[PDB]
Order: structure tokens, then sequence, then C-alpha cells
């Protein structure tokens, strides 16, 4: 996979490549590696608090045949 | 009065405390350098 740098204007553009390949092996040294000594870039972010919006009834049907038809 | 010098030739190094810090940075660089590749090295061992 790629390597890319940070630019000035926080854009990531390519400077390289990841390009490891083993045979017989008992982990992955590249991803270690970068555990270690790199920091994990989560896309998600959690709230300060979960804001509930609902707690909802439902039902499933008496019979699954329109659902297997459709 | 007498004025020896046992300075071994010092004072012909230019400026010297620049050449010290070099030669020190030098030694260091690799040292640090050295300790750590080698320690990755063997975490790198270690997880193949």
């Amino acid at each position: 996979g790629p390597i890319k740098v940070e630019l000035p204007t926080k854009e990531t553009v390519e400077i390289g490549i990841v390009d490891y390949e083993a045979g017989a092996s008992h982990g992955n040294p590249v991803v270690d590696f970068l555990k270690r000594n790199g920091s994990t870039l989560e896309q998600k972010v959690n709230l300060e608090n979960p804001i509930p919006i609902a707690v909802l009834d439902s039902y499933t049907p008496s019979t699954n045949e329109p659902y297997a038809r459709v | 009065p007498v004025m020896a010098d046992l300075n071994g030739g010092l004072q012909f190094v230019p400026e010297l405390k620049e050449f010290t810090a070099k030669l020190r940075k030098e030694l260091v660089e690799t040292s640090e350098v050295r300790k750590a590749v080698s320690i990755e090295t063997a975490l790198e061992h270690k997880v193949v």
C-alpha cells in the first residue's frame, strides 16, 4: 500500500510504497512496527456522551414466506 | 617566569568546541541509531 507525506495544506500525496512479502510467519512485522511507532488514524470520533434517539418496538411477521419471496 | 605549553598542539585545531561537539554527535547518533535499528530488527524477527 501507499506511503503518503502530509503537505503544508494537510493534503496527503504518495511518496512511496510499503512492499512486504514473506513465506512461513507467525505475524505481520510491518503492522507490528507501525502499531508500536506510529499512531492509528481513527475516522470514527465518539461524542462526549451518547445522545439517545429512540427506543422502538417492532414485530417479526407470523410467516417468513413474504420476505422469502421478495 | 616560565610558561610551559603542555597542550599537545591542541591550539592549532581551529573552532575546537564545534569540532568536539561534531565528534560527540557523530558518536552518540551512531550509538542511538544502532540501538534503535538492532531493537527493531529483534522485534521484527520475534514477530516473524
